[PDB]
């Protein structure tokens, strides 16, 4: 070989070695994997920025030294001690929020929308007959890639067919689905 | 069955956690290691290099490798100073290095990789010569090693060469430690219901093998975890599957029958911990899902309880800054952070449902059983938490929790 | 899939592609996991650009 082709054949074991990991597969799933119903409600704009700058709209800078972090923190209150009700609490939010969503790409209306999350650009619901990407769990565990095929907006799942032969055909829930052709936004306004 | 919405759940809340976690951190690196580690724990040396706003600490990491080469890690964290400069609006998902915080130049870099023969179980340096180091092996043996008698990337012959080898068990085991106060003794607890001590000052430079000094029987059950006293030189504790916390003394006479005996919980107990700058107060955490505080002047009655861990507890370490603070971890995703000195206060009504009022802090950054961490001694309240799904994070709470202004 | 000199190294793994020679032996291996995820396209042409254009 060469010496730069043993090194990187060495990063591409080392990386074979993290992914042989279920749990490590797991966390690589958790930690960059968003369906697009995840992305808006996450990716854009946080809480974080719009609250800070509501606060201090004379603040200049987003980024700065952790001191003055101190004082900008602590002139927004002391933030709630995170446990398992916070968990629950926030879970059950987040099931409210996607609900909204959902309503949303039946071309509905939906809540009176004070979040600071998906102004207007909701995920658009998917076409069939496009590529995407989901996680599959059960004997054959992981994420792979694979084909739409059908839709059920009743319980807002999705019937997919996978490009990887011997897996066949499954149903996945929306929000474990990720399209990997570039991400379409559309305004509220034509979703009701 | 349960394990799509169990792992539903797991994605849901760190996502949550992701989010809103600027309110919560001033700092956190989330970093991904080759192979998880049981065991963590900063060096004591740091350098400051000259006009740059980041120290160099330095942390002891094992692997759990499934049949392959395992590793003793001595790896580099490069935190920054309080002058430091960087964001907080998010993690990142953007720059190679971490999950966003702290300087740009937070980065963990392996320095000293060291063969080592199956998993690393628990590796503590000694404390008079941060050279030194122990580790705890699935086998029956327990070795000692210089990392300075080795080079910095190992030899691929695979000859694991500790500077001693330390035998007297029957089994493996996760208990520990060494005597801060007297070098070279230490102490070693395994699966075979003995505690077995060893002294490393006073043994040959030809003998590469040394037999334990002393063996404890007193436990019964399957031994969990050990701990020298930070005072006295000659004290410490142990506790144990029986549930039973038994305080030891070096010298009595009866290695046999403790000096102490206390039923502390009604569960496994996995971990205890002495509190650093009160020689009178130690904490255990237990099956039971409840942290017993106590108070070495009256071993008959519990000083505190800690509750809301849903789940098994496998670790606890009082901070080395503050003596009222102490943290601990179990088979729960969570890492608990609680604050003594808050113990009776009345909070508002509803708070009682995220947990007591001492309860100072709770961290939803691993999505498996946090294995091992442990406190930096030298930056306040920065602690590295490794788990099951290797991930090795390096984290600071927010400023505003810990000061009442 | 396509071995590699180290113009491009790219490895098939779990149905993913990512291209191993931008990293060097040092790195670490959060960048690896992020670029397999990516499923690693054509160009690499700039890494979310830190010039930011955003006011007070």
């Amino acid at each position: 070989s060469t010496p730069d082709k043993k090194a990187s054949q060495k990063i591409g074991f080392r990386l074979r070695n993290l992914l042989k990991l279920p749990k490590a597969h797991k966390w690589c799933i958790y930690e960059w994997f968003y369906s697009n119903i995840d992305k808006p409600l996450f990716e854009g704009d946080n809480d974080f920025c719009v609250c800070l700058k509501e606060s201090f709209p004379n603040l200049k800078t987003r980024k700065l030294t952790r001191v003055e972090w101190g004082k900008i923190r602590r002139l927004m209150g002391k933030p709630r001690r995170c446990s398992s009700a916070f968990f629950e609490e926030e879970r059950s939010a987040l099931k409210q929020k996607r609900q909204k969503i959902r309503l949303l790409q039946q071309r509905k209306v939906a809540d009176v929308s004070q979040f600071k999350d998906l102004p207007d650009e909701i995920p658009l619901p998917l076409v069939i007959g496009t590529k995407v990407t989901a996680r599959l769990r059960g004997v054959h565990d992981g994420l792979f890639t694979g084909q739409i095929d059908a839709v059920d907006t009743l319980n807002a799942t999705y019937r997919v067919t996978f490009d990887r032969t011997g897996l066949g055909t499954h149903t996945i829930p929306d929000y474990e689905v990720l399209s990997n052709e570039p991400h379409e936004t559309m305004p509220i306004a034509a979703f009701g | 069955f349960d394990d799509a919405v169990e792992e539903r759940v797991i994605n849901e809340e760190y996502k949550i956690w992701k989010k809103n976690t600027p309110f919560l951190y001033d700092l956190v690196m989330t970093h991904a290691l080759e192979w998880p580690s049981l065991t963590a724990q900063w060096l004591p040396d740091v350098t400051r290099p000259e006009g740059k706003d980041f120290s160099i600490h330095r942390l002891v990491l094992g692997t759990h490798t499934s049949d392959e080469q395992n590793h003793l890690v001595i790896a580099s964290v490069q935190l920054p100073n309080d002058d430091a400069q960087f964001d907080a609006s998010h993690y990142d998902s953007e720059k190679g290095e971490f999950g966003g915080f702290g300087s740009v130049s937070g980065k963990i870099e392996i320095e000293i990789k060291i063969n080592h023969e199956g998993e690393v179980n628990r590796a503590r340096y000694m404390p008079q010569n941060p050279c030194i180091i122990a580790t705890k092996t699935p086998s029956s043996d327990v070795l000692v090693f210089d990392y300075t008698k080795h080079p910095s990337k190992p030899d691929p012959s695979g000859e694991c060469n500790p500077d001693l080898r330390l035998r007297g068990h029957q089994k493996e085991g996760y208990g520990l430690s060494w005597n801060p106060n007297l070098s070279g003794h230490l102490l070693s607890a395994s699966d075979d219901h003995t505690i077995c001590l060893w002294d490393i000052s006073a043994v040959p430079k030809e003998g590469k093998v040394v037999d334990a000094k002393t063996i404890f029987t007193g436990h019964t059950a399957v031994v969990e975890d050990v701990s020298w006293h930070l005072l006295h030189e000659s004290l410490f504790g142990s506790v144990a599957d029986d549930q039973k916390l038994m305080i030891w003394d070096t010298r009595s006479n009866n290695t046999s029958k403790p000096s102490h005996s206390v039923d502390a919980h009604t569960a496994e107990v996995n971990c205890l911990s002495f509190n650093p700058y009160s020689e009178f107060i130690l904490a255990t955490g237990s099956a039971d899902k409840t942290v017993a505080l106590w108070d070495l002047r009256n071993l008959k009655l519990k000083l505190h309880s800690f509750e809301s861990h849903k789940d098994e507890i496998f670790q606890v370490q009082w901070s080395p800054h503050n003596e009222t603070i102490l943290a601990s971890s179990g088979t729960d995703r969570r890492l608990n952070v609680w604050d003594l000195s808050k113990i009776g206060e009345e909070q508002s009504p509803e708070d009682a449902e995220d947990g007591p009022p001492e309860l100072l802090f709770i961290h939803g950054g691993h999505t498996a059983k946090i294995s091992d961490f442990s406190w930096n001694p030298n930056e306040p309240w920065v602690i590295c938490s490794v788990s099951e799904d290797n991930i090795m994070q390096v984290w600071q709470m927010a400023e505003n929790i810990y000061n009442d202004e | 899939l396509a071995e590699g000199r180290s113009n491009t190294y790219v490895i098939k793994l779990f149905d993913r592609s990512v291209d191993l020679a931008q990293f060097s032996e040092n790195t670490p291996l959060y960048p690896i996991c992020r670029a397999w995820m990516r499923n690693s396209p054509s160009v690499r042409e700039r890494e979310c650009s830190p010039s930011s254009p955003l006011p007070p």
